[PDB]
């Protein structure tokens, strides 16, 4: 059993409302997990806002931001779940806020509100696909220059659908379509029998 | 004796050990199979005591040792850098990474391997491929190198 | 005997023709053995050359597609055991330069009737063999007449194999194309008749392999002597101002008797190293291209010829000068194509 | 300002296409290029089960081989609402410790190779390859280890080992000190590394640093005195914070936390308790073998888990730790399934790297050299 | 607990100390007497091929099938070293032997694709598949590397006195 | 229906960028095949161009245009300032492929599945 | 003023998958020839090569007569 100090699950979930009071449009669903960790969830449109006002408001500083990510559970609408997690020097404390964004719905960009972000945007264009606008410089961080197709999306393929050698008759590397001498041996791992929920 | 087959095999085998004692390496150090050579190079298991180099440069390597993933971006490089050493050049693929694909084979940015890219001569297995096991696959490049018989292929052609 | 082919078609995929190829190394070969091992061909290639020479091949075969025994002309036995297990053999065994060791007549003809008669007791399906273009027992270079001799035997050793016979080779890493441009090192560029009736038909590299492998898998192709040749033809003289042009050199065709020529060739021929023009080259480039009267080759065996221009720029490129080298083809003028 | 696309083989982990233009000898902008070892990391763990994508983390930042996968341990334990066992944080903090000293000898030396000093790098290179000993004997690979899994540590130290964690540590700081005397007051070093990328404390804090870059900075920030993981809280410590912060004050803080994990180390060795290295629930830590091969229950439990796995609840966690480069953080999203969702690894480095354009200011071409080397950037991990 | 690794009169001893540090090089002397100092310490290298570093015994090195001491190979098949390698290296095929028993027909470790983890070392249950000690096994060709059950089984009978002292020294502590 | 718009409100002002694209793109077209050395035609290099701003001509949808825009303008941005190499740029003209026949003798023929 | 219409007309011709003969003045590109959306674009930029000046990415639109686009670039 994890040494769970309660001490901090009030303070968080305190916290939690003062946010949610402090900002009733753009914040939904704030809850402190049962990890002692506060999660508030905003509209889209409240990216610039809500962080602005953790970076600088003195009951609340989150100076630095300590990821950019964007999980992506296909069965939602809203595709993406770019989740900003930020932590408060002063404060010793971190929060998460996450929001929803589709393909083709982009986000705002916080380049402003936090510099850090400017390269974990590029990230997420990359990765998943989301869209920053007012990004200074958005363009591929992580793929190769000429990658079509964005890779951590759970609807693409591992292996891929490009691969590259070096072929001789046009002294130059090449790509053609994935052939894989041993493909990914997909185990099912899922058991039939649940775990009664404690 | 001067049989000219005498004459020559001998001179081969000189050729043969000059290169074969000083090998000049490069080492892209792609991922972490580098810091195991950089351990080679240092004082444990000196590099340098066999005649291999610390450093050299392209233009003046005899051989490339590819240490790390080569992913789909550096595959374009890696094969430039090989194009751009001597006439007489070698490759010494080091790491589970850069043997086949390793952990990241089935990615879809790393190359199943660099013979995909470029001519493999030895091949060092293991993740982190022991020090000594690279100074072992560099000693097997210069038994591969001391039975090279350039001239006298050259006289019987 | 087979292999069912099974894949979509790429490296890792399988085709079922596993062929020796005992001349790989060669500038054609090279070419030969890319397009069988891209189709996923078993590709045996027999070698005398050193490894360190051989490793180019290794790349563009799959894991196990390639396999590379030793092997010497003067042996039998080694020919022996490279045809085994192969169900195609294909024949590229020929060098302009008679060497010490080996004579016109042996490297031509001996090495390729030996070879043949091989995969007759082996049982290869299909034999083929290359000789050069224009090559009859009473021609001009004794290359090309020991070729023609060479072509007769190997039919009697194994009916029924297909004869290619292609014309010089445009292709990077050729003769034909870089040795033109070469002659800068020359001040003056000699040219018999001042390059004139001589006209020759170039053909790509890629074109001739892509038509040898085609041939191995297709039944159409027996006994068959198809003469792969171009899709242009030329007078010596465009070629060589061409070549200077694209290679951005100055150009001074300058009439000299074959006759004289001839023992220019005879002087680097003299050299050991690889002597650079052959006697029996001169005659050859002089040998002026036969019209095609054979069986049609490229096309015929399903690939459309490659005019010489398109790919020109990429063979002469190194030739250039430093400067010049953006140069591009399309804002050079490409230059008269004259059939006669 | 000629784009010589400086880079790739450089002066860098292999992978810096850093694309420059420079009006002659000075840098008027540095857009570096990334990923040129990007390999897959984040999605091949989801087709991973936990235990499966262990291996992955060791990957992910090399030099600092366990250290990471103490994050992964900590995220994946914080899931299960287990924690291990008294001896195995311990261990965790003893190699944690070890692995700090294993990078800052890499990042200090390295980065004197690059300046052109190259007689540190054999110095410390030899203590290096002695404490790759230590994981052997303890993991059985020289770095990759896989020793740290997420319910503990694999298995107890062998019998001898603490003894010889000690000579080495009773010793080191004399390797320390000597290096100290060739660069710490060089005429020359200091001049390279003086008042070069300096970064002040709000825009330290604004572009994300967290690591001795913040702390070199003057920021007072160690999360493992701010938010103690394992038994780094029962250890004492002092972080090195810096002023006038640049390569070289950094630089000192590095050479000073190499100090103060050998103070850490000391304790562990003088306070390590007897008892187990992995929790006792077979559900999430595998049954001893000889358990495993005489009771039923414990092969079930050995099947299953290396089978399917550990079966994590629901849920998502951000857990950082103080890497030796900076905060190594792993955001785990967990369904109720065997293998992670997503796993997000945030690498003190992504960040770095970013800043490299707003230090790298008005600044010659050995200026970059030096502060690529300020930064301790291991491709591995930003390119993940 | 905090420290300041660099915070911070003049006086002609003060200034004309400090000017005979920047005149005369006085600390970059002192650094070339540490260099010398070691110039005469004992080198650390070793004679790679005469003298080996030292490995303990878990050291995972090159795998290795073992076999019973009565001479059935220990593999059953349950092939859950597959389920639980990471790369997707091993592959294992079985059919019942005549016998009877359960037995592997195809048992196949590609190298190239190990990241020598050693949870198959971990994972068996008969211990079939060991970790062996050998660390050079350096080969020409790529096809070498991937190697099949007699390789592997080969391998296991030319160090299995070793493994078996290996596997002797630390089953205890597993 | 009811969708944000990223760029453009309607398609008619959109189709704009999409051509003010076309027009860099035209242009860039004759300075590559220079720096990169390529062994392609300048009206050849056009005619891919064409194609590909051709392949996506269905998309009806002004938020999938604008997107398509962005991520052309930046594909522009590598090919110049040659980030992307003669190996990156010469892939778009596929070679060293066997086009894949779609006559359904031709799939008979070779292939287990169409 | 018609020696614009003698380029604007010699411009059109020479691109070669358009006016083969049936070039006229009052020929629209999109109207009468067919020429694609893009294929416009190009001669637009073609006419700007040639006359020297380059005209904006508007204009582009309303001009489709070879005859409207001499009156724009005389002004
Ligand atoms: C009546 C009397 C009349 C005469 C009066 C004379 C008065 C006393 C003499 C005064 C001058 C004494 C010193 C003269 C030489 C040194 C000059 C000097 O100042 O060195 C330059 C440099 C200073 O260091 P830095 O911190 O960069 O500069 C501070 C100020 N800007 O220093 C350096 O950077 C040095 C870098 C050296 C790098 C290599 C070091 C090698 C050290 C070992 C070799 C030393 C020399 C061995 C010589 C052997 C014999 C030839
Ligand atoms: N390129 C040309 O000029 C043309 C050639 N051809 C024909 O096509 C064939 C291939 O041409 P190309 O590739 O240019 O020829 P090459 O000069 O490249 O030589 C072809 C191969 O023959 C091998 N070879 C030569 N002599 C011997 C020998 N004595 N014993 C064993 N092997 C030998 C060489 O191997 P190694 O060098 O390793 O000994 C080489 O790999 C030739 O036989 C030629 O008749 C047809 C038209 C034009
Ligand atoms: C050789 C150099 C290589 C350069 C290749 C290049 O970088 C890659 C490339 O062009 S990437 C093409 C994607 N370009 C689009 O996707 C634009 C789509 N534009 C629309 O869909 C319009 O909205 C509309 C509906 C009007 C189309 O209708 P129309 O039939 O064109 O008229
Ligand atoms: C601090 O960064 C560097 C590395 O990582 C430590 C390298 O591996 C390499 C590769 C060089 C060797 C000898 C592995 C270089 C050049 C480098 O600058
Ligand atoms: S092989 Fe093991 S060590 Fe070498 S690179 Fe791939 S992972 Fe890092
Ligand atoms: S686990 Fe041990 S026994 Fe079961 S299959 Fe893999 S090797 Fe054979």
């Amino acid at each position: 059993v994890r040494p769970r100090s309660d001490v901090t699950h009030k303070q968080l979930s305190a916290f939690g409302e003062y946010v949610a009071e402090i900002l009733p449009k753009y914040v939904q669903q704030v809850q402190v997990s049962c990890l002692d960790e506060l999660e508030i969830c905003i509209h889209p449109d409240g990216v610039i806002p809500t962080l602005t006002f953790l970076r600088d408001h003195t009951n609340a500083q989150f100076k630095s931001l300590a990821d950019l990510t964007a999980v992506d559970v296909p069965t939602r609408q809203n595709r993406f779940e770019i989740v900003y997690n930020l932590l408060s020097l002063r404060f010793n404390s971190r929060i998460r806020v996450k929001t929803y964004a589709d393909e083709l719905t982009p986000i705002d960009s916080i380049v402003s509100v936090h510099i850090a972000a400017n390269w974990y945007e590029r990230e997420v264009w990359d990765m998943f696909g989301v869209f920053f606008f007012n990004h200074p410089d958005l363009r591929r961080i992580l793929t190769d220059y000429g990658f079509e197709g964005h890779p951590f999306r759970k609807d693409f393929p591992l292996t891929g659908y490009v691969e590259l050698r070096y072929d001789d008759e046009v002294k130059r590397v090449v790509a053609e379509p994935v052939e894989l001498a041993q493909e990914f041996r997909k185990f099912d791992l899922n058991s039939p029998w649940e775990a009664f929920p404690a | 004796r001067s049989r000219a087959e005498y004459v020559v095999t001998k001179l081969d085998d000189l050729i043969n050990w000059a290169r074969r004692s000083s090998l000049w390496p490069m080492t892209f150090g792609l991922a972490c199979c580098a810091v195991e050579m950089m351990h080679m190079a240092a004082p444990r298991y000196d590099m340098d005591r066999f005649g291999v180099v610390f450093r050299a440069s392209p233009r003046q390597a005899d051989v490339m040792i590819v240490a790390g993933t080569l992913t789909n971006k550096m595959a374009p490089a890696l094969r430039k850098v090989y194009d751009q050493m001597p006439e007489p050049r070698y490759v010494v693929s080091m790491g589970s990474c850069a043997n086949g694909g390793g952990y990241y084979h089935y990615s879809y940015s790393v190359v199943r391997g660099c013979d995909r890219i470029v001519p493999v001569d030895i091949y060092v297995p293991g993740c982190p491929p022991t020090a000594e096991a690279l100074l072992y696959g560099i000693l097997q490049l210069q038994r591969k190198i001391k039975r090279e018989q350039k001239l006298k292929i050259w006289y019987r052609r | 005997h087979a292999v069912i082919p099974h894949g979509k078609g790429g490296r890792s995929s399988v085709s079922g023709v596993v062929a020796t190829v005992f001349g790989a190394t060669g500038f054609l070969g090279r070419y030969v053995v890319n397009h069988l091992g891209r189709m996923g061909s078993q590709v045996i290639i027999p070698y005398r050359c050193d490894v360190y020479d051989i490793m180019h091949l290794r790349l563009m075969g799959d894991l196990g597609q390639l396999t590379f025994l030793e092997w010497d002309a003067r042996d039998k036995d080694s020919i022996r055991k490279a045809v085994q297990h192969s169900n195609v053999v294909i024949n590229l065994i020929g060098r302009e330069w008679e060497t010490r060791n080996f004579d016109f007549e042996d490297v031509f003809v001996n090495i390729p009737r030996a070879i043949a008669q091989a995969s007759k007791e082996a049982g290869v399906e299909r034999f083929i063999h290359v000789s050069h273009l224009n090559a009859s027992m009473k021609s001009s270079s004794k290359s090309l007449r020991s070729k023609a001799v060479g072509e007769k035997e190997v039919r009697s050793v194994f009916p029924e194999a297909i004869i290619i016979r292609p014309s010089d080779i445009f292709g990077r890493e050729d003769r034909f194309l870089n040795h033109f441009a070469n002659y800068r090192w020359f001040l003056a560029v000699p040219l018999v008749s001042l390059g004139f009736k001589t006209v020759k038909q170039p053909v790509y590299v890629a074109d001739v392999s892509k038509g040898i492998v085609n041939a191995t898998k297709d039944p159409d192709a027996v006994g068959k002597t198809f003469a792969f040749t171009g899709p242009n033809r030329y007078l010596l003289f465009h070629l060589v101002k061409y070549i200077f042009g694209m290679t951005h050199r100055t150009f001074i065709p300058y009439p000299l008797p074959l006759f004289v020529y001839s023992w220019i060739g005879k002087l680097f021929g003299l050299s050991p190293f690889e002597p650079w023009t052959t006697k029996d080259k001169v005659e050859r480039i002089h040998i002026s291209d036969v019209m095609p009267t054979d069986l049609p080759g490229l096309e015929d065996l399903g690939v459309q010829p490659t005019p010489l221009e398109l790919k020109s720029i990429e063979v002469l490129r190194r030739h250039r000068t430093y400067r010049w080298l953006s140069s591009e083809i399309e804002e050079t003028k490409p230059a008269k194509t004259v059939n006669y | 300002n000629m784009t010589l696309n400086f880079g790739p083989h450089p002066a860098a982990h292999g992978v810096l296409r850093l694309v420059l233009e420079l009006s002659g000898e000075m840098v008027r902008k540095c857009d570096p290029h990334i990923g040129l070892l990007h390999r897959g990391t984040e999605k091949l763990i989801e087709y991973k089960t936990y235990l499966q994508a262990l291996p992955y983390f060791d990957r992910l930042d090399y030099v600092s081989m366990m250290c990471n996968e103490q994050a992964y341990s900590i995220a994946v334990e914080k899931l299960l609402n287990i924690q291990p066992p008294p001896r195995a944080q311990w261990i965790r903090v003893l190699f944690g410790e070890i692995t700090r000293i294993l990078n800052h000898i890499m990042a200090v030396t390295t980065h004197a190779l690059d300046i052109g000093a190259m007689t540190p790098f054999f110095w410390m290179f030899e203590e290096r390859e002695k404490m790759f000993e230590f994981y052997e004997r303890v993991s059985g690979a020289r770095m990759h280890a896989a020793y740290i899994r997420p319910g503990g540590v694999h298995q107890d130290l062998p019998l001898g080992l603490l003894d010889d964690i000690y000579e080495f540590s009773k010793n080191f700081s004399l390797r320390i000190d000597e290096v100290e005397e060739m660069l710490t007051n060089n005429r020359i070093w200091r001049n390279r590394t003086v008042d070069i990328g300096v970064v002040t404390a709000e825009d330290a804090l604004n572009y994300g640093f967290s690591g001795v870059m913040l702390r070199g900075s003057g920021i007072q920030w160690d999360l493992r005195k701010t938010q103690p993981y394992d038994v780094y809280d029962q250890v004492e410590f002092d972080v090195p914070i810096g002023s006038r912060g640049d390569c070289y004050d950094r630089y000192l803080c590095r050479v000073e936390e190499m100090r103060q994990s050998l103070r850490i180390i000391e304790q562990c060795l003088n306070k390590m308790p007897p008892g187990e290295i992995k929790v006792d629930d077979a559900k999430v830590s595998p049954p001893k073998r000889a358990e495993m091969k005489t009771s039923m229950e414990s092969l079930i439990h050995h099947f299953k888990l290396y089978t399917e796995g550990y079966q994590v609840p629901p849920g998502a966690t951000y857990t950082a730790i103080e890497a030796p480069k900076g905060e190594f953080g792993v955001y785990l999203v967990s369904d109720g399934s065997s293998r992670p969702y997503r796993c997000k690894i945030k690498a003190p480095g992504f960040a770095h790297l970013a800043g490299l354009d707003k230090m790298s200011k008005g600044h010659m071409l050995a200026d970059v050299v030096a502060i690529i080397g300020t930064q301790d950037i291991v491709f591995g991990e930003i390119d993940r | 607990t905090y420290k300041y690794v660099n915070k911070k009169e003049v006086d002609m001893k003060s200034a004309t100390d400090n000017a005979a540090r920047i005149l005369m090089w006085t600390e970059l002397i002192r650094g070339l007497g540490m260099t010398l100092s070691y110039l005469f310490r004992e080198p650390a290298t070793i004679n790679y091929p005469f003298e080996k570093g030292p490995l303990s015994p878990r050291f995972r090195g090159e795998h290795a099938l073992r076999r019973y001491p009565s001479g059935e190979e220990r593999c059953i098949a349950c092939k859950l070293c597959e389920a639980i390698c990471p790369a997707q290296a091993i592959t294992i095929e079985a059919e019942p032997r005549a016998d009877g028993s359960r037995r592997t027909t195809r048992y196949d470790i590609d190298m190239t694709k190990c990241i020598y983890c050693g949870f198959c070392q971990e994972a068996c249950p008969v211990d079939a598949i060991v970790e062996g000690p050998n660390f050079e096994f350096s080969t020409e060709t790529h096809e070498e590397l991937l190697y099949n059950k007699e390789k592997l089984l080969n391998n296991g009978d030319k160090w299995e006195a070793e493994i078996a002292a290996n596997i002797q020294a630390d089953y205890l502590y597993r | 229906t009811s969708v944000k718009p990223i760029f453009s409100r309607d398609l008619n002002e959109a189709k704009r960028r999409v051509r003010e694209l076309y027009r860099a793109w035209y242009r860039e077209v004759p300075n590559t095949v220079h720096l990169m050395q390529l062994d392609i035609t300048v009206k050849q290099g056009r005619d891919k161009v064409r194609e590909m701003f051709m392949k996506n001509a269905h998309v009806t949808d002004p938020r999938v245009v604008d997107l398509l825009v962005i991520k052309g303008k930046m594909e522009l941005q590598e090919t110049i300032k040659v980030w992307k190499q003669r190996t990156h740029v010469m892939r778009f003209f596929h070679e060293t492929e066997t086009p894949r026949p779609k006559d359904f003798l031709s799939k008979f023929y070779m292939g287990h599945d169409p | 003023l018609d020696g614009i219409k003698d380029r604007v007309l010699y411009v059109l011709k020479l691109y070669d998958k358009i006016d083969p003969e049936k070039l006229s003045v009052n020929s629209h590109f999109m109207k009468d020839l067919g020429l694609d959306s893009l294929d416009q674009v190009e001669i637009i930029m073609a006419m700007e090569d040639e006359f020297g000046f380059e005209i904006p990415d508007i204009d582009a639109e309303k001009l489709m007569c070879p005859q409207e686009i001499v009156d724009y670039i005389a002004d």
